[PDB]
């Protein structure tokens, strides 16, 4: 109540405030609550900057990939999709 | 061209001696922005391209403007150059004289040791063989200051605030 | 009292501190400015001189 | 007074930037990265008195590695000689240290 | 260490000397605090980047950013000083002794 | 719109990254074949010209360490002519 | 009227026109008429100093293929 | 100044010097240091005064190229160590220049002149935290890096120290400027067994803060800044001119009050070390530090000069501002000798 | 110290894979795919030994099946390689994008031919 | 070597058109105004050196924020994002602190 | 050819405000109901020419320098920065191309300033100086909006490469995803180069020539902020194998640009210094800052972080 016509009379008289107290609280609260962010934080991680540096084989790895392009090993076919 | 670093370090050491003989302020703060455009050529030939923009946007482009502001406002000084009244004439020479002495024992004699040592050898030698791919070092390095450095965000960011609140009562009256 | 406890020649004519911390104003001289509205300036339509 | 308020509590508020060894970003290794991950290695744990002497060959190497001044001195002493052998006319620079070769992809 | 380090080492001290012995004007003594900040931010820069001391390019910055906030400090107590005066002239700066 | 263009792009980006990668061996390869023809050469012409030097080991280790030290641009470009070394130190700088 | 204005717009449209065009044809007949390559991170410049030493004439834009190997 | 804004600018200070106190970083140690000169100059000038800018000018001029050189010599040991932790510096100009500029931000002599004009210049509560609280970080750093210290020049600083502070101190009237050459030599006791052992310059810091925490209480309770409007105070309260007379003693060392412990432990390490011409120097010219505190307990408690009229008037009204920890900080610097063995405590 | 020891000029000489960076670039996805075993060891032994005079023959391996796998391209997608490095070649960032349609044909004959199936993305 | 070309160039250009601007065109004699700078003698204002102070400060703070597009591609986004808006909210405090006491007055 | 290219970037770029000159005459009067300059000249195509021979034949005046020395520097320093900000500038290939290519821009404008400071201080001129410190003052407040703004939009470039420009904006121009950032940029722009409504009518005491090359020096800068601003916003479609194209573009944008500076300056009445003051730090700054919130937020919400190569 009294604060719905302090907001008011704020965008009556200060209407720049009022935007900007508003822009910058959205800034804030939306990205907690926002899936993509989980997605923007896979896409840079799957960015592959420095080379995958081989690790030997020792014959107890079988989720580990020896191969250039077979099942075992990440996928990054949930980015295709995006 | 291979020597264009120590060039430019002597350049430095040549503008340093100008704005340190504190000649009239406006002179004086000249000196000071010829050394600093030097030392960002420096930083550059490094590969410091951010932090030689750095200096150039920040130290240059606003700390000496700021500096030059208040000189300007405040202005109760005779100009002078860096070559007028023996009392800077005479400082900036003998500065001069002193970092030539110093080029000399240093390219002539290649292990020159004054309070540390130092190698007559080019700098390009230092420079060290290597590839970074697709990466900018320097450039992601700084930008880990707001991953890694959190603790350092925090602290520098409230330094800047309490900064503001120090002038603002200090410039109160 | 005064300045110092074993005072020299030179130290003598000086002053002990003031009482308060707060040290005279000197000189005050007044900073407001004098401007005068040259006829030139558009505004003053080349007829007007304003003493501000 | 050095109250490790960082160790007693767990928390690393400047420890990630004491050392080049320590993870960098996108693992960007340190020129010394060997050299002062040795070093480090040999003096943990036995003490600062004891370390300035037994891993004291660990500590010049990482120097060495750091400002580079014997090698410095070493090649500028090359230098020199080649110069002095240039002057008497008893040296001649190779061709393909001269450029003339091609150099290797 | 190579002549440039020397040259920048060389400059830190011209500016600490030009600092110390002061002339007239508190602005020039001004001028050499913060050019020394510079041949620091130099020094500290030409270090990093040869050691790849990637996780410690931001020192530079950080140092850039404190050495201007103490200079803005020191231009505020010099206008501070040269209000009360009329200039800023170091040898106005008397009142206090020993 | 901004958004797809950007993911887009992303997604090229990790392409780009994938080719430079596929073809990274063959350049490390060359690499260190490179440097140590240069070194070797290097050490030939230095056992030619400081010989006569007294008490001079030809290719002595400066480090106590035998651990593999990546050679400086001294160490490489040393007595290569001055163009050369003019372009192995900055021309990637120098090039924009 | 309203359209005599555009004489003058129109040669200094010409005059910031020449830039561009210059910049572009410069870059294209000076390095083997092709876009002039960018090094912005090591490897770009990695792979043209490779380049420049399989040409063998000591210049980046003549690139040798399929036909240079065996 | 808003009392908020006070009381940040103060927790700001603490901050700075916690963050010296508490960093394993060389470059957070400098921060630290900033954040301190950044905050303290506006709690200096909190009474605007023009003898109070110029304190504060030449304040931060002092602590300002303190600030430079140390930065310089990090830089330095980063150059021939690449290394950043607050341990054995691993180059000796750098470990010279450090050492110059934490002297510097202490005060220790040839860098005092700028303490006793500061110290004149602000108020007695900026004094207060000017000569005890400032001197907390700097002598931190020097703790941490006791190791690398030359033994002589910090031994030349510190014994210089002390002669200079009890020489000027003899030559002073204004009470701010006694206590400002007193704590000049009080640090040069404190960093003389700084290389030997730190423990004792812990103790020797604990003890001089309580002490200059009780002198400048009492002297603000009394609202006294010269010899003459101290001796007024007699007439007024008898109490606190003759606490003093006890606090000034005990500055002086004399036994078997608190200040003998500081004195006694030190001269104990020093002969540990087979040094014995420094210590015995050191006490025969504290001798003089005796001398201007005996010369101001005289004038306060022991002899009673002549009073004014107007403090009839004074009589009748009471004080209405209470300072909870003086009590406390009299006694604890006043009757603690006989707790030495709690020395190990510090340890 | 001790003198470093450096291999012979002989034993370091390999024939060179003398193609354009463009030309790598174009077969990049495919060369990755076929020598991908060859390559791999190279890089394992060079992250283990870690010294460039211990693996060198394992870089005469890669070179040689570059070659190789090069080789393959030449007597099977000659012309349609040939197109599409020309035009990663024409753009000054090799762009892969600019030349979809060119990679569409190579990697189409190369699926036809040769059967080597391009890697996808990640 | 192409950047310092194009600097030397712009430089000696503009230096070369103040010459021909300075001492070429007062060649050509324009009799002599025998006309003296009659002179016959401070608005040094906080109005101004706030203004200069606080930008400064701001400045310093925006330097901090320079490194954000780069720092955009940190795995660790939310630690990134938390010290970023901390960093625009110190900025947007600071300003405040000015507006709300007696400052901004410019 | 590499200097071919250099004065192929600077000749033009001098004509180009010369005819600027009459360009903005003719459109003011156009605007008033007058012709622009018409009788010199064929529509005045002569006017620029006649206004630089009589200026560089006019006695110049000695406005009594405290140091000539640097009265001299200060417009050397304006015009060299002026044509040093063209060359990062992607038309569609840039002279020079640097990875931080827009810090270079602002760090040009930011010396810039010395300019003013110089020309005053030297000028010996009590009403000079006052007017020159108006001067920084202005330019102050506009350098915080215009970096936060350019920072801001390049966090969904990627990079300071201005080049990448291009390609960011390849789909839609940008100023459909950042338009009050545009307007600001724009008022932003117009205040830096002191353009109506942010002038201070009522540097003067330069005479002739060095009066001529500060003002060529100034629109130029004119011209390279809208075409700085036209980069940002208005992208344009480039095809690699025809960049003429994109060249033209570009240009009728940037035209476009400058003419909308001149329409402002023909269409609003003059700020006041406090006016300016309470826009650029309490209108303009405080929404800066929230839509630099907002667009660092959104590229992580959106899980669009443009790449970083």
């Amino acid at each position: 109540g009294r604060i719905a016509s302090f907001l008011k009379n704020a965008w009556a008289k200060e209407p720049v405030l009022v935007a900007s107290f508003a822009i910058g609280g959205l800034a804030i609260i939306l990205p907690s609550l926002s899936p993509y962010t989980n997605y923007a934080i896979r896409i840079n991680r799957a960015t592959p900057y420095n080379y995958p540096v081989p690790l030997r084989d020792d014959g107890n790895m079988p989720d580990v990939p020896s191969h250039p392009q077979d099942p075992q090993g990440p996928s990054l076919e949930w980015l295709k999709n995006l | 061209t291979m020597y264009i670093a120590f060039i430019l370090s002597t350049i430095f050491v040549i503008g340093f001696v100008g704005f340190s003989s504190k000649p009239s302020p406006i002179y004086g703060g000249l000196g000071l922005i010829v050394s600093g455009g030097v030392g960002c050529g420096i930083v550059l030939n490094f590969g410091g391209s951010f932090l030689g923009l750095m200096v150039f946007l920040i130290y240059l482009g606003g700390m000496l403007v700021v500096f030059g502001y208040t000189t300007a406002m405040a202005t109760e000084m005779y100009p002078e150059v860096w070559v007028s009244n023996k009392t800077v004439f005479g400082a900036f020479v003998s500065g001069l004289m002193m970092e030539f002495c110093m080029v000399y024992y240093a390219l002539k004699e290649e292990e020159v040791e004054i309070i540390f040592k130092f190698n007559g050898l080019g700098d390009w030698v230092i420079y060290d063989t290597g590839d970074s791919g697709f990466f900018s070092e320097e450039a992601m390095g700084i930008a880990a200051l707001y991953s890694y450095g959190t603790w350092l965000v925090i602290v520098t960011g409230w330094s800047l605030l309490i900064g503001v609140v120090v002038i603002m009562e200090i410039t109160r009256g | 009292g005064g300045a110092v406890m074993y005072p020299t020649k030179e130290t003598a004519h000086w002053k002990p501190p003031p009482w308060n911390d707060v040290d005279p104003p000197k000189d005050t001289l007044v900073s407001n400015l004098t401007l005068n509205f040259g006829p030139q300036h558009p505004a003053a339509h080349g007829v007007l001189r304003l003493v501000m | 007074p050095f109250f490790d308020v960082q160790k007693r509590l767990g928390l690393d508020l400047d420890r990630w930037m004491t050392i080049q060894s320590a993870e960098q970003p996108h693992k960007i290794p340190g020129r010394c990265h060997a050299f002062e991950k040795e070093w480090i290695e040999c003096a943990h744990g036995i003490g600062g008195i004891r370390a300035e002497k037994e891993c004291k060959i660990e500590f010049d190497d990482f120097v060495e590695c750091l400002l580079r001044q014997k090698t410095m001195k070493r090649l500028s002493a090359i230098k020199r000689q080649r110069d002095k052998l240039i002057k008497e006319g008893k040296y001649t620079p190779p061709p393909h240290h001269l450029g003339k070769e091609d150099p290797r992809p | 260490m190579p002549l440039v380090y020397m040259n920048i080492i060389m400059a830190f001290a011209i500016a600490l000397a030009g600092l110390l012995m002061y002339r007239s004007h508190l602005m020039s003594s001004l001028l050499c605090l913060e050019g020394m900040m510079l041949s620091l931010f130099i020094m500290s820069t030409l270090i990093i980047l040869n050691t790849h001391f990637t996780l410690a390019n931001m020192m530079p910055i950080i140092l850039l950013v404190f050495a201007a906030c103490e200079a803005a400090l020191g231009l505020s107590l010099l206008v501070m000083v040269s209000n009360t005066y009329g200039t800023d002239y170091v040898q106005n700066l008397n009142l206090l002794q020993c | 719109s901004m958004m797809k263009w950007n993911r887009e792009r992303r997604r090229l980006q990790i392409e780009d990254f994938e080719a430079r990668i596929a073809l990274m061996p063959l350049f490390q390869a060359e690499k260190d074949r490179r440097v140590l023809q240069m070194l070797r050469e290097n050490l030939e012409e230095e056992a030619i010209i400081m010989k006569d030097v007294p008490d001079w080991k030809v290719g002595e280790s400066v480090f106590h360490t035998t651990r593999w030290v990546t050679p400086m641009m001294g160490e490489l470009y040393g007595l290569r002519t001055n163009e050369e070394i003019l372009s192995a130190t900055y021309g990637f700088i120098w090039y924009t | 009227m309203w359209f005599e204005i555009l004489p003058g717009i129109a040669v200094m449209a010409a005059c910031l026109f020449i830039p561009g065009m210059a910049t572009a044809h410069i870059h294209k007949f000076t390095n083997g008429g092709k876009e002039k390559r960018v090094a912005h991170f090591s490897y770009q410049w990695n792979l043209m100093e490779r380049d420049r030493c399989i040409s063998g004439v000591n210049r980046y834009h003549v690139t040798k293929g399929l036909e240079n190997i065996d | 100044m808003n009392p908020i804004i006070y009381t940040t600018l103060i927790m700001t200070v603490m901050s700075g010097t916690m963050l010296v106190m508490i960093s394993s970083h060389w470059l957070l140690i400098w921060i630290g240091f900033e954040m301190n000169l950044l905050a303290m100059i506006p709690v200096l000038m909190k009474n605007f005064n023009p003898r109070a800018t110029e304190a504060a000018t030449k304040y931060f001029l002092t602590q300002a190229t303190a600030s430079m050189m140390l930065m310089m010599a990090i830089i330095i040991n980063l150059l021939y160590s690449g290394q950043w932790t607050i341990t054995k510096m691993f180059n000796p100009v750098a470990m010279t220049m450090m050492t110059m500029a934490l002297a510097m931000k202490l005060g220790l002599s040839p860098f005092h002149f700028w303490v006793p004009e500061v110290t004149q210049g602000i108020s007695l509560q900026a004094g207060l935290l000017l000569l005890t609280w400032q001197k907390l970080a700097p002598l931190s750093v020097l703790c941490q890096i006791s190791q690398s210290i030359n033994p002589n020049l910090m031994l030349t600083m510190a014994m210089l120290s002390i002669l200079i502070g009890g020489w000027g101190g003899l030559n002073q009237t204004q009470l701010r400027k006694i206590m400002a050459y007193s704590s000049i030599a009080h640090m040069g006791w404190m960093t003389a067994v700084l290389p030997y052992n730190t423990t004792m310059t812990i103790l020797n810091l604990l003890i001089y803060i309580t002490m200059t925490l009780a002198m400048f209480m009492l002297l603000i309770h009394s609202s006294a800044t010269t010899t003459l409007s101290l001796s007024h105070t007699w007439n007024k309260m008898p109490v606190i001119t003759s606490l003093m007379m006890v606090t000034l003693l005990s500055m002086g060392g004399l036994p078997p009050l608190s200040g003998f412990m500081p004195k006694w432990m030190i001269i104990q390490e020093m002969t540990k070390n087979e040094s014995i011409i420094m210590p015995t120097l050191m006490a025969m010219t504290a001798l003089l530090n005796l001398y201007f505190y005996m010369r101001l307990a005289y004038s306060s408690s022991l002899t009673m000069f002549p009073s004014t009229n107007n403090m009839k008037m004074k009589w009748q009204f009471e004080h209405t501002k209470q300072m909870k920890l003086l009590p406390t900080m009299i006694v604890l610097s006043t009757l603690v000798l006989p707790m030495t063995p709690a020395l190990s405590s510090l340890n | 110290p001790g003198i470093v020891e450096l291999p012979t000029l002989e034993d370091l000489k390999v024939q060179e894979v003398k193609v354009s960076s463009s030309v790598l670039k174009a077969a990049a996805h495919h060369y990755g795919a076929q020598c991908d075993k060859p390559n791999k060891e190279f890089m394992l032994c060079r992250w283990e030994e870690k010294d460039p005079r211990r693996c060198l023959e394992e870089g005469k391996l890669v070179n040689q099946c570059a070659l190789d796998f090069f080789r393959q391209i030449k007597r099977h997608c000659a012309e349609p390689f040939t197109e599409y490095w020309t035009c990663i070649d024409y753009s000054g960032l090799q762009l892969f994008r600019h030349c979809r349609k060119q990679q569409a044909k190579f990697d189409e004959c190369v699926l036809d031919k040769l059967g080597w199936v391009r890697p996808d993305l990640g | 070597m192409n950047i310092m070309l194009t600097l030397l160039t712009n430089v000696t250009l503009a230096s070369l058109l103040v010459l021909i601007a300075f001492w070429l065109p007062q060649l050509n004699a324009y009799s002599e105004k025998t006309s003296p700078y009659e002179c016959g003698f401070l608005p040094f204002s906080m109005k101004f050196f706030l203004v200069a102070i606080t930008f400064l400060l701001f400045d310093l703070e925006i330097a901090l924020l320079l490194p954000l597009p780069w720092a955009s591609q940190t795995n660790n986004l939310k630690t990134m994002l938390t010290m970023a808006l901390f960093l625009l909210i110190l900025l947007a405090a600071s300003l405040a602190y000015e507006w709300t006491q007696k400052g901004l007055e410019w | 050819m590499f200097m071919i290219n250099i004065l192929s970037l600077i000749i033009p770029i001098l004509l180009a405000v010369a005819f600027l000159t009459l360009v903005e005459r003719k459109v003011l009067g156009y605007m008033q109901l007058r012709k622009g300059p018409n009788v010199v000249g064929p529509y005045g195509l002569l006017q620029p020419i006649a206004d630089a021979l009589k200026l560089f034949t006019k006695e110049p005046l000695r406005p009594a320098t405290s140091s000539i020395s640097m009265f001299i520097i200060a417009p050397i320093l304006a015009l060299s920065l002026a044509l040093t900000m063209w060359v990062p500038l992607p038309m569609p290939y840039p002279l020079i191309n640097m990875n931080l290519g827009v810090l270079f821009m602002l760090a040009m404008s930011s010396l810039a300033v010395y300019s003013i400071l110089w020309s005053g201080w030297a000028s010996n001129s009590k009403y000079a100086l006052i007017g020159a410190l108006r001067a920084v003052a202005q330019t102050i407040s506009y350098e915080v909006t215009l970096a936060i703004i350019l920072l801001s939009v390049l966090l969904m470039n990627g990079s300071y490469t201005l080049s990448t420009l291009i390609t960011t904006q390849e789909h839609i121009w940008m100023i459909f995803t950042s338009w009050p950032l545009a307007m600001m940029w724009f008022i932003s722009t117009l205040a830096e180069t002191n353009r109506a409504p942010f002038d201070l009518t009522e540097n003067v005491e330069y005479a002739a020539g060095p009066f001529a090359m500060f003002f060529m020096a100034e629109y130029a800068n004119i011209i390279m902020m809208n075409a700085f601003t036209a980069i940002l916003f208005l992208g344009a479609s480039h095809d690699p194998h025809t960049p003429e194209l994109y060249t033209i573009n570009f240009v009728l944008k940037t035209l476009a640009l400058t003419i909308t500076f001149l329409w402002i300056r023909a269409s609003y009445p003059r700020f006041r210094y406090d006016q300016l003051m309470h826009l650029l730090w309490k209108s303009f700054l405080p929404l800066t800052l929230a839509l630099c919130m907002w667009h660092i937020s959104l590229p992580i919400m959106t899980a669009s972080i443009p790449p970083q190569s």
